């Protein structure tokens, strides 16, 4: 949440659109020509590459979306669930086929850790 | 009061001038010279910097839409002819033509209008340097321009000493220095002029100096209220 | 801060004279009950004033020549 | 909007507006004191020490 | 909280009424002054013209 | 843990949005249009690409 | 004392000039013009370093609403007709006119407010150099304005050499430097004008040692707390 | 002693001036000028090498705030009236107004605190030059500030030559070559001017030199506790 | 909102037709002044040519 | 907080404020000394030597 | 530090007088116990003051002329 | 923990009672004083009027 914040301030606290013009640049008619959207016509001392400037929000550093991927990371290496997964853990509970049970990696065996035990409850429920 | 400022420039900075009549006290021959020059230093200094600012409240009539910031229209001034008098001064606001620059401009309830802005038709436009045009003047309104405001104009005739001069303390050098270098500048003379050159440039060093340690607090840097507009 | 900065601003030559005042408030108390029931002795300068005193003052000393 | 009302600033400057009346109970204590006189010689004993001058109204 | 200074100060306001009172009483109406030896009576203020002094 | 709070801190205690704006660029109406969002006006001495600076997080080493 | 400062200037500094006397002391005569330069050293030491800061409490009232930071409404200075001193001065904090810049503004509970800051509507706006102004005024509440201060002013015409120049000594160079090259640059001889702009440049280069030293214990860092107020 | 440093400016350094009497020793009325620029560089070599620190001990009191850094208020000064002294001052550390920066402040246990720190409210600040804010002041506490400290001020009139200038042989020179510059400079002739510059130039390269020689042992390297801190 | 200033132009404008009744019948007719000393019969402007004073 | 009662510095200030009583009493033990009287011949044996100076009264 | 340098600080010159005044530590509670019992022959300059004595002092020399 | 002259000054302190007693007794009230020889009779401050010596 820290750096989705700090990746926000970055690109929103900035200026998208202030476009900067040069006081001396045009005169009265071509300031007025310029601003409607016409072709200018600058003066001999001022040069339109200098004299319009027009601001864009700075790049984001690529620190923080590599922060926001690692930290993303030690989460799904902790609890064990990965986004969009193939998993097998759902169809392996109780006595299944070789085939079905052979094809179990370690996120399906700690997925399939809390599902006995749920269905132990559940079990339990059903004897009472 | 004028009579320290009068002292200080006549020893100290107008030493070596005939105004400062060696160190003696500005002869009362000399005043209208003095004056005349801190009107002028007053004045730069109110504009460079905010050293006052001020409100003026303009009551709208019927049948005028340009209305004039002058004191011959001013409520307080009771000896000018002037049929409909719309500046709204108080003993408090007097509005002695101290205006040198127009701002912001509000309305009676206190809604910002919008200043010399061509494609929004309700705005209020300033055709000459001291003139304000309502396009859509209404008999039941009046405005509320603030301005940046100047020291009252000391009369080059005053001899009365104890008109106080309001400046701050840490612009009382600033203003020594203009008023030497504009006294310094009239000669002709090459040793002259270059003194009266450092006095300029040592003017303008110190208003650096007040800009650089803000003492006026007016460059404040204020609040964000972009992201609220953009809708984040 | 236990508002000690502003005891010194307000009271800062004067304490000596608060501290010892709250110190002997006890007794402070006891001069303000007894002169609330003139138990004390009102003295005035004259007659034709022992009169105007409340009727409560029932002790007073009169001063004649 | 907060009414400030009773607070430490006001405590202290309602003290210090007093500060004449403080100083005449410390002069009062400290230099010189009243006669305290009472109707009879068991409210003398019910009185406090205190008071180093006593005056009794006995018939 | 140790605020001894406040302490004493908020003690001396909830009795200033009586300090109030009793300096309108003395110097409303005017009573007896007792003092012990003759320096202090000459130390007194003016103001006590009734003055009495216990010797031995 | 220490090399996380170290990347932690690199990203954080610096200035992300903090936009410095040189003191003598703007005039005072310009200043208030540019702080409202809208088009701004620079003295001819001052340069938009050198006057404002708004302030990033430093990019984290690739060691850590 | 300025006895001590009179002597040091007379001897040492201020000695092949005329308001030395020859190293044997100010003249009495002099005195209007070494202390006229001697108020302009502190006020800019005074403003340049952080060498006193003081706050004064403004009580509030129910129909003012700008107050004004002049001794004219304080609550010690019995000698002003004002009919509402809302200053409130102690014997221990006088407010002799000594305001330099208005920093921080607090409440009577003790809560920060905003100062000059437009989009708050809760704000304390300074529209003058001197003034307050409270929008939103109440009778029943006292502010806590804190400012940097400068040295009480001395007085042209003050003659005891008794008063005390309350700097530490390592400000007691600059001062001096300060005020060789004010006395010194008043000339236009262009031999006397370059001694002056060497004493200017000396006092700025006391002053760049000082900042550069922090004799003053000005420029120390604080503890960071922006992790806690981004939610860290 | 004050004689050998009063010998050697008369001959080798201030020679070919007037203070030093063609090299036959200073004259018994020059002595209030060589001490005044004497505490000057005294005060200099202090304040910029760490050549004496000390501590005193503040002793808190219930209705006391700001403690004032002042010989007034001290526990061996017996010449003052000051109903409270709460500087506790020893024969041995006697606080002789020898206060040149305020570094670090501890208390009666031991445990450092911390100085001029807004954010945390358990600080000490330090209002002006010499005070010292406790806003929580305990009448069973005590202060144990540490500050680095001058040379006793030797008095304009003093008269013993036994008086003993405690500065290391190796910064006679620095304080010989600032006496020096420091007396060169008063006058406004240019090739005297262009001697006291060098001498400045000169005492700027001597402490330069002690600098990058470290013979204060000030400028040295301690322990890194930052791992330890940090929980590596 | 404590608007106590504006509470009480508020609560005069509300009235000013009674101060304009009373200013214009006391400017228009002419009425009886009482004072009770002889002091503010002086002190009382010339335009009131009518007076009378209470005394024991 | 912290009150700091009977600290080292506690300590050694009162002992250094009691520096005259403390010097009073070097200067007893080491230029004069005191006449001690006993009662009877058992008590000056029941004394320790260093009464150098001893006086008995008896009947 | 075993605080030594407060000593130092406060006792500086007088820790000679300290240090001896503590090795007759013995002798000092001696010194004190005989004096608290009037143990100590007293001695007046003249009459009408040995009265003024306190009854605990047995032993008293009377000086007269 | 060798703290010596720590240990000295607060067996002192602990012990420091007897020592003011002492010290009032003896500026209170006025004992005999007993020198050894006439030399420290003269050395003896005069605010010991009483003095006895022992010769042989």
């Amino acid at each position: 949440g820290a750096t989705t914040r700090a990746m926000i301030d970055i690109l929103a606290r900035s200026a998208n659109g202030q476009t900067g013009i040069r006081k001396d640049m045009l005169d009265v008619t071509n300031r007025r020509k310029f601003d409607k959207g016409e072709d200018y016509e600058f003066n001999a001392n001022v040069d339109p590459r200098q004299g319009i400037y027009m601001h864009v929000s700075p790049e984001i550093p690529q620190s923080a979306p590599m922060m926001i991927q690692y930290q993303n990371n030690e989460a799904e290496s902790l609890t064990g669930v990965k986004s969009f997964s193939q998993g097998i853990a759902s169809q392996a509970l109780g006595d299944v086929a070789a085939g079905i049970r052979g094809a179990l990696d370690a996120a399906s065996k700690r997925e399939l850790g809390i599902l006995r035990r749920l269905a132990q409850g559940v079990v339990e429920i059903g004897r009472k | 009061k004028l009579s320290e400022l009068f002292q200080m420039l006549s020893v100290g900075e107008l030493s070596l001038i005939r105004t400062g009549n060696d160190g003696q006290g500005i002869r009362t021959q000399d005043y209208p010279k003095v004056i005349a020059q801190l009107n002028a230093g007053l004045t730069n200094l109110h504009a460079r910097f905010p050293l006052l600012e001020k409100e003026v409240i303009i009551q709208q009539y019927e049948q005028i839409s340009k209305y004039y910031l002058r004191s011959e229209f001013a409520q307080m001034n009771t000896t000018s002819t002037e049929k409909y008098k719309y500046l709204m001064d108080s003993p408090t606001e007097r509005f002695l033509d101290d205006v040198i620059r127009v701002e912001r401009v509000f309305d009676e309830c206190g809604c910002p209008l919008y200043l010399n802005n061509e494609p929004c038709c309700g705005s209020i436009v300033t055709p000459s340097f001291d003139c304000i045009q309502i396009v859509y003047p209404i008999e039941t309104n009046a405005l509320f321009v603030t301005y940046r405001a100047n020291h009252p104009k000391i009369a080059l005739t005053t001899t009365d000493l104890n008109t106080e001069v309001r400046i701050p303390a840490s612009h009382e050098k600033a203003l020594t220095y203009y008023i030497a270098s504009q006294l310094y500048s009239n000669s002709p003379n090459p040793e002259t002029a270059a003194k009266g050159v450092e006095w300029s440039q040592r003017f303008e060093a110190e208003c650096t100096k007040i800009e650089n340690l803000d003492l006026d607090n007016a460059h404040i840097a204020q609040t964000n209220v972009k992201p609220e507009m953009r809708g984040w | 801060g236990n508002q000690a900065g502003m005891v010194e601003k307000f009271i800062g030559t004067a304490y000596d004279v608060v501290k010892t005042v709250y110190d002997n408030l006890g007794e402070i108390q006891f001069i303000y009950n007894f002169l609330n029931d003139y138990g004390v002795l009102i003295t005035v300068d004259s007659v034709t004033e022992l009169q105007e005193l409340p009727t409560t003052a029932k002790y007073t000393r009169v001063y004649s020549s």
